[PDB]
């Protein structure tokens, strides 16, 4: 097998563009209100399907940006593939401009060798065709290429019969098997190990439905078959919404007492894991100054099942802004919170149960914790300036082979710290202000010509202190006092000195100027 | 945490030896190994929670969770002698207190001590491994146990003991119902407290043994304790197999302010705490120690002091294509002390953050991202496409959400021309999601819609609001016919260009 690769990796969706589809699916809907209110109108039944499968695959791509590929096929009078497996052709927006491009089904067109089959045998070619995912990871194993090659089809079609029905199952069946042979054979292409096969049948309300249902069925080794009756409009909506939670093993969370009704929203199950069908997680109220570091085992993407209305829209954008939001279960438990990062909100898993690393040692008692003198405002200072920040371009400052910014941040700690007292009593350079000009550049790799210049006037100055005798921070004599301070910043400099050439000219103005060794 | 079980049966009282080598019974030779335990415990794995359990026919917890190892050693002097054994009962309690205290996905080490001898009947362990498929959810075996756990089986009772009465093939059992985490300890030889104490002497180096490594930021450095001790990781058995320990030097490589880490899934939580070494790298003879380490100035208490003061995380490098983070406590009326949290293993742990090796440092940009007063910051990344929430979508599944977008249309067509932008692009939206879904029936509702608006409008109106509504309800009906018009997906609804305005 393998992990990422199973039924969920690759989705196959097949709709029939045939005349049929054109049927109204007679569920009135009312979009004046309130004069002479106009007349309500409805949908067809190609319309409710590429709603449903539309909603199935928005809150796919929420949940599942990456690894959780589909491939939209309509079929009338032959297959239309709209997107390949490529992470670039998954995009809604261009799966909305394809849709209108084929336009509604033609009431009064040619019904003749208009039939679900084609795009049906599209749907098992396109499942031997290799995603990116699958190409990379046959090259890595050049284990030899063990790499599993699953998919699942959905097919939303108007079927005659049971006996029609059965037909279309037999005909996915052996053309999986033809194909197989054809793909073992190619150099491109893969075998289809395993194939789910849902066939959903949809009719316009107030029928009696001419195909029954029929639970999971093996018809072969490869393919599994399964059909669904449904009435179309908010049935069938309801019907792929349950099938979205099954194919990718999603959790339904409704948050309430949201104050501005109720929300759910829709991830992987293992977010409710250390919990323990909805889990009703209580709004709490945002304290303006909470904790900011939280201890999370897990987070998991979301999206919300009506992602329009009011009560989603407030939470959603709420959480957009910036703000988090804090979820007790029913003192009390908060054991979820959701954040949003750049955009895409998360739902964190918290600790809700005692703390094995509760009541931890006293640093007082711990080693070193008698010291009173830390450098704990000098080095915040150093940890602000050695703050990270993202590089998406590759980068250097010279040539060969190219430089990586975690290990360039790793080196710049390396030079900051050849000199860095940790306590105030054991530094003298480092508690005079008149040093900082030298010290804060001296440890950079190159110096710019300011730099060295700043470089001398600080030890200028230096010598003008010496020689008007100011005191200085040593934690005893006076002349004694400017020797440890003059050994001390050259034990700096020299720390330095074979960065560059001008580190070596700095020392020969430190060893010119200092009071005689 | 650790949960002792310690078998009190009637069988505990026999003699450890017929031949009187010893006079200890079994329950004194097992007192003597938990002693032994617990005193390790109390100067090495300080932090370690154990309780103890008893049971017999009966099963009671004695002590609850606690690092206060003088009570659990108080506990086994003067033990009380009861009956049978009913080892089941007694698992199901240890589930109990486990899940109650700390949840269900912290490691825990069940430690149980017996001779073996647990009888025949309805308790006894025999019937219980015979009738483990029955029953079902309402009488489930506790194991495998649902946390995940090691079971540590002290037998008080020699390998040639265990072997005539079928008895270790019953302990050797329970092992495989937890899925081969755990070990059994016996002694193939002489029952005596030589033998019993290296029997706990080896469950002590295999289970408490506490995790030393060096605390590195460049030059700075300071040898510290990693408690809990992590637990070896294994990604994915197919592709990557082998069990990822983190790297005994933990260097830093950054930091990150609190707010730009937010709040991050991690593996795991551990404390990390200066050790005082010496020459041969032993601590320091395991008050005159303390004192003298006391006053030798730590890394670890200027890191964390100053992670605390600036609010601020310090990334550490677990291993290759591994990350992690040292913080300080961040509720601010508990304690604090430094302590370390492990990001999932791979290169893009967290994706606010990106690929952690493409992280560098601020000296490198051009400009400061945080920006010159602090106030900005290049995080969070952003993803590279937008989600269904943080983006425009239309769904009309609900008719609630049909008539939202047809009454943010009829809204802003009643504030023409000043809302004349938005209410063509709310037009345009409905538009092109109608010839999206083959709703084309909707456009002609729509069209209809906007010319009763127009012959509703008042007599106080601007004059350009008649011409824009007629306009547009006659450009949507243009596009409801599916003919090569505005039906054109990309052919948008202009608004007209009246010269209303100052000339």
């Amino acid at each position: 097998f393998m992990k990422i690769f199973s039924e969920s990796h690759k989705t196959v969706f097949v709709v029939d563009h045939c005349p049929y589809m054109a049927e109204s699916c007679r569920q009135h809907v009312e979009f004046d209100m309130l004069i002479i209110p106009l007349a309500p109108i409805s949908k067809s039944l190609w319309t409710c399907s590429v709603e449903s499968s539309m909603e199935y695959c928005r809150i796919m791509y929420d949940i599942f940006p990456f690894k959780k590929l589909v491939n939209f096929i309509v079929s009338d009078s032959g297959a239309h593939v709209l997107n390949s497996w490529t992470q670039e052709d998954q995009n809604l927006q261009e799966l909305m401009a394809a849709l209108a491009a084929v336009g509604p089904p033609n009431p009064r067109a040619d019904p003749e060798c208009c039939s679900i089959l084609h795009g049906l045998v599209a749907a098992v070619e396109t499942l031997c065709k290799i995603t990116e995912y699958q190409h990379e990871a046959r090259t890595l194993l050049m284990n030899a290429e063990r790499v599993g090659n699953r998919g699942r089809i959905i097919c939303i079609t108007n079927a005659k019969s049971d006996s029609h029905v059965r037909m279309l199952e037999d005909c996915v069946q052996e053309t999986i098997h033809e194909h197989n042979k054809l793909a073992a054979n190619s150099d491109h292409l893969m075998q289809i190990q395993k194939c789910e096969l849902v066939l959903i049948h949809t009719y316009p309300v107030g029928e009696d439905s001419l195909v029954s249902d029929r639970s999971k069925k093996e018809l072969s080794p490869v393919l599994t078959s399964e059909v669904h009756s449904v009435r179309a409009g908010r049935h069938l909506a309801t019907k792929l919404n349950i099938l979205v939670q099954q194919h990718f093993d999603l959790a339904s969370t409704t948050i309430t007492n949201i104050p501005m009704y109720d929300v759910e929203l829709l991830h992987h199950k293992d977010a409710h894991v250390d919990f323990l069908e909805t889990i009703t997680l209580k709004w709490c109220t945002p304290r303006t100054n909470n904790i900011e570091l939280h201890y999370c085992t897990g987070a998991y993407r979301i999206s919300p099942v009506d992602v329009n209305s009011r009560p989603s829209s407030c939470l959603t954008n709420f959480l957009l802004n910036g703000r988090s939001v804090l979820l007790e279960q029913p003192s009390k438990v908060i054991s979820h919170m959701l954040s949003s990062h750049g955009g895409e909100i998360f739902l964190h898993v918290l600790s809700s149960s005692r703390s094995i690393l509760e009541d931890p040692p006293s640093i007082s008692e711990g080693c070193g914790g008698r010291v009173t003198d830390y450098r704990i405002t000098d080095f915040g200072e150093f940890m602000r300036e050695n703050r990270l920040t993202p590089f998406l371009d590759p980068r250097y400052k010279i040539d060969g082979s190219l430089e990586v910014p975690l290990e360039r941040a790793k080196d710049q700690l390396e030079k900051h710290t050849r000199y860095w007292p940790m306590i105030i009593s054991q530094t003298t350079i480092f508690n005079m202000q008149a040093v900082v000009p030298l010290a804060s550049v001296i440890v950079k790799e190159s110096l710019t010509e300011e730099d060295v210049l700043n470089c001398q006037k600080t030890i200028y100055n230096l010598v003008d202190m010496e020689r008007k005798n100011d005191p200085l921070p040593i934690s005893p004599k006076r002349d004694e006092q400017y020797r440890i301070m003059w050994n001390e910043l050259e034990t700096l400099v020299r720390a330095h000195i074979n960065n560059s050439e001008k580190h070596q000219r700095v020392l020969e103005c430190l060893m010119a100027c200092r009071s005689k060794p | 945490p650790t949960v002792v079980v310690m078998d009190v049966s009637l069988s505990m009282t026999r003699p450890v030896s017929i031949e009187g080598s010893e006079e200890y019974q079994r329950k004194h030779l097992a007192a003597h190994g938990l002693t032994m335990l617990f005193e390790h415990m109390a100067t090495n794995y300080k932090l370690e929670f154990t309780a103890l359990v008893v049971f017999s026919s009966l099963w009671e917890l004695m002590v609850p969770f606690t690092r206060d190892y003088n009570t659990l050693q108080e506990a086994l002097s003067n033990m009380d002698d009861y009956d049978k054994t009913c080892l089941e009962s007694a698992l199901v309690g240890v589930c109990n207190i486990v899940q109650q205290e700390w949840g269900g996905a912290i490691p825990c080490q069940v430690v149980l001590v017996t001779d073996g001898c647990l009888g025949i009947g309805r308790g006894s362990l025999r019937h219980s491994l015979a009738t483990q498929n029955q029953r079902s959810e309402s009488n489930r075996f506790p194991l495998p146990f649902p946390f995940p756990s090691k079971l540590y089986i002290m037998c008080m009772a020699n390998l040639e003991e265990l072997q005539s009465t079928d008895s270790l093939e019953c302990l050797e059992r329970l092992i495989d119902l937890n899925n081969g985490e755990g070990q059994i300890f016996t002694i193939d030889g002489p029952l005596c407290l030589k033998n019993v104490q290296s029997m706990f002497g080896k469950l002590i180096d295999l289970a408490y043994t506490p995790f030393h490594a060096v605390l590195k930021c460049g030059h700075l450095t300071a040898d510290v304790q990693v408690f809990p001790r992590p637990e070896p990781f294994v990604v994915d058995e197919e592709i990557d197999p082998i069990p990822k320990v983190i790297n005994t030097d933990l260097e830093i490589v950054g930091f990150i302010d609190i707010a730009d880490i937010s709040s991050p899934p991690v593996l795991s939580r551990h404390l990390v705490l200066p050790i005082a070494l010496n020459k041969e790298g032993d601590e320091v003879g395991t008050n005159s120690a303390n004192q003298i380490a006391g006053k030798i100035p730590n890394f670890c208490v200027l890191l964390h002091g100053s992670l605390k003061v600036e609010g601020m995380v310090a990334i550490v490098q677990l291993g290759p294509e591994w990350h992690g983070m040292l913080y300080s406590q961040a509720d601010s009326k508990k304690k604090s002390n430094l302590m370390m949290s492990l990001f999932e293993p791979g290169p893009e742990p967290l994706p606010w953050l990106g690929k952690m090796a493409q992280l560098g440092p601020i000296s490198d940009a051009k400009e400061n991202p945080y920006g010159e007063d602090d106030n900005k910051s290049p995080f969070p990344l952003q993803p590279k496409n937008k989600r269904s929430y943080a983006q425009n979508v239309t769904v009309w599944i609900k008719p609630s959400g049909l008539q939202t977008d047809v009454q943010k249309i009829l809204r802003n067509a009643r504030k023409l021309p000043e809302k004349t932008q938005t209410f063509y692009k709310e037009l345009n939206r409905l538009r092109k999601a109608a010839l999206a879904f083959g709703f084309l029936d909707l456009l002609k509702g729509v069209a209809d819609m906007l010319e009763r608006e127009c012959t509703l409008l008042p007599e106080t109106a601007h004059p350009d609001a008649a011409f824009q509504l007629t306009h547009a309800a006659q450009q949507l009906k243009l596009a409801s016919t599916g003919t090569s018009e505005y039906a054109a997906y990309d052919q948008n609804i202009t608004p007209l260009h009246t010269d209303f305005s100052g000339s």
